[PDB]
């Protein structure tokens, strides 16, 4: 359930970026999906041009959970700002983050 | 998409009237507004909103929003005091969840007894006298009563009359463990309903359509419905009256009071435009009138306009029945409650189970 603060998502994302493995954007994400390496993908529903359906199609075929961030470009933290900018983030390794057990 | 508002409202409300308010909004701001009335929109919204899809604004009775709020699907609304004062505090409380306003209140609704004055110059004051009244009308090719038996909303007033209730409201809080659909009161009510069907006074298959068509065609003397139905009766030129629900066991039928509300999709990219639309276009005397002229809203939340309409005897009857019933809780468990009670009534009516058996399971399923 999308029951988490933008401040919280940004903090969980910053932790993955800091200590885990992940990809950014359409291209690297579907590749991580097709390869079965993604543990989760986060989609910024309101990002300008986003291949939302296709990403969702790939998450389905790869049986990968997807979490939707609902905020707008306004008042965004560093991590969530990148997210919103690239539309998709694929988590390959959580690292020290609990993003996988709290969002998936 | 940014630059347009998509609205979801139930098919029994004045969606054409709402589309008028949206048409005006478009002329004034250049932002296109689209009104849709999908089926089971209250079940769909949670599904599509959770995935970055769904309308910018969702309309439904307040009982469903706590669930939406808990799943973080609603954008918190924050009208400044000047606007909050324009509406009644009772309606704001209905859309308050965890101490946060989660939607805009629009109107207060309650079911009333609707009768054909030519067929019933004097409607029954008690449920008990309905069987005899039906035997008489059947002798003339008519029936006494017909209303939707598929939705627990409509049968609940009778079930609550002698004792039924959803969750015990203990000093500012609801106890999701103390459910009252199993007590003796609720059993009496439901039994009385089952017997009506057993004795052929009503048919268990009767839905909203069957009932509304029969009443508007002068086939049955009474029906039970909300303000939204008045509009179709008017066109049908049936001489009707709107009054207090009949008592049961010397006690008032207790309808569940609902407040039609408008929530803003948390994922909506137009939250500001949505608030602008709801605060300065819909919740104005002109906005509500547009909608009300299509399908009556009942007792609107906007103080100014409710006062302009307070003299309508149909609204008076509405508020009278509302005053006798209980406001529905808006906590997440309400959905479970409704689903549970629905199954119980449908099963007892069709005989699939006995009153006791049916209410026993609903009792368990509610707090489940
Ligand atoms: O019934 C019409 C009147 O309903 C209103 O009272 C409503 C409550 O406000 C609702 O929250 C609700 O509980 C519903 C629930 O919301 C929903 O899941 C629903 O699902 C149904 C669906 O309506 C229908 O498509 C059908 O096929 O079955 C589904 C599952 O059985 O059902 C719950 C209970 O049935 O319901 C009550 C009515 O019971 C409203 O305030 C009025 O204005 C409206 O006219």
């Amino acid at each position: 359930a999308p029951v988490k603060s933008q401040e919280s998502i940004n903090q969980k994302l910053a932790l993955v970026i800091k200590s885990g493995k992940y990809t950014l954007g359409y291209k690297s994400t579907v590749k991580s999906l097709r390869q079965g390496k993604s543990k989760l993908i986060i989609i910024a529903a309101n990002t300008p041009v986003l291949r939302k359906s296709e990403l969702e199609y790939y998450a389905m075929l790869s049986k990968t959970k997807v979490y939707y961030f609902q905020g707008g470009n306004n008042e965004l933290g560093t991590a969530v700002g990148k997210l919103f900018r690239v539309g998709v983030v694929s988590i390959l390794e959580a690292g020290d983050s609990d993003i996988l057990t709290t969002l998936a | 998409e940014e630059g347009k508002l998509v609205i979801w409202i139930n098919g029994d409300k004045g969606y054409n009237g709402l589309a008028e308010v949206g048409k005006k909004f478009e002329k004034d701001t250049g932002i296109k507004v689209t009104v849709e009335h999908p089926d089971k929109l209250e079940e769909k919204f949670p599904q599509v909103a959770a995935t970055g899809d769904g309308p910018d604004i969702i309309f439904w009775a307040h009982d469903r929003f706590g669930g939406y709020a808990q799943s973080g699907l609603l954008a918190e609304i924050t009208p400044d005091k000047a606007f909050q004062d324009k509406l009644y505090p009772f309606t704001w409380d209905a859309v308050r969840y965890n101490g946060k306003l989660i939607a805009y209140p629009i109107a207060v609704e309650a079911l009333s007894l609707i009768y054909n004055k030519d067929l019933l110059p004097n409607p029954p004051k008690t449920w008990e006298e309905i069987p005899a009244l039906d035997k008489e009308l059947k002798a003339k090719g008519k029936s006494a009563l017909m209303f939707n038996l598929q939705e627990p909303y409509f049968t609940w007033p009778l079930i609550a009359a002698d004792g039924g209730y959803a969750f015990k409201y203990e000093n500012g809080k609801y106890d999701i463990k103390d459910v009252g659909v199993d007590n003796a009161g609720a059993k009496a009510g439901l039994t009385f309903l089952v017997d009506l069907i057993k004795n052929k006074h009503m048919n268990a298959d009767t839905d909203y359509s069957i009932a509304e068509a029969a009443f508007n065609k002068g086939e049955t003397a009474m029906t039970i419905n909300g303000p939204w139905a008045w509009s179709n009766i008017d066109t049908s030129k049936v001489n009707y009256g709107v009054t207090v629900l009949p008592t049961f066991k010397g006690q008032p039928s207790k309808p569940f009071v609902g407040v039609l509300s408008a929530g803003i999709n948390a994922a909506s990219p137009n939250k500001e435009l949505a608030k602008e639309f709801l605060e300065n276009y819909l919740l104005t005397d002109e906005g509500l009138e547009a909608v009300n002229k299509d399908k009556p809203l009942g007792a609107v939340a906007l103080k100014s306009y409710e006062e302009e309409l307070a003299k309508d005897p149909r609204i008076a009857a509405t508020m009278e029945n509302a005053q006798k019933g209980e406001i529905m809780p808006n906590i997440p468990q309400m959905s479970a409650f409704w689903y549970a009670v629905r199954t119980a009534v449908i099963n007892a009516a069709s005989g699939r189970q006995t009153v006791d058996e049916a209410l026993k399971d609903a009792q368990t399923n509610s707090s489940s």
